């Protein structure tokens, strides 16, 4: 991390983001709905967006995509390759900038 | 909270 | 690259 935030909900990730962060801005959290695992909150447009971290146990990646073995690995890779996550439609998801 | 999904 | 949806 820091870009990792071990305590907050999807709603707290939101409040943090619209007041502290900027377009770009992201983080990742524990996931409500799927208790132990992660998702990254991201920031786009004014708004934020939430996306699911899969973790098999051999393997983290986004319910598809290349494969890590660490969330920070994951992280790392999509902040250093650009346009790897999109809207089918077609603007780019982009982590810019860790919010820590 | 909105949710993406992969296609 | 992956393509989501909401």
């Amino acid at each position: 991390r820091r870009w990792f935030h071990p305590n907050i909900t999807g709603v707290e990730a939101e409040n943090l983001l619209l007041t502290r962060g900027v377009d770009g801005s992201f983080l990742a959290r524990p996931s409500k709905s799927n208790p132990g695992d992660f998702t990254l909150s991201v920031r786009r447009n004014g708004a934020v967006t939430h996306i699911k971290i899969q973790n098999t146990g051999d393997y983290y990646d986004l319910y598809g995509g290349e494969k890590f073995a660490t969330l920070a690995e994951l992280v790392q890779y999509y902040m250093e390759h650009h346009g790897q996550l999109k809207e089918k439609n077609g603007d780019v998801i982009e982590l810019k900038y860790p919010l820590n | 909270v909105i949710y993406f999904v992969p296609l």
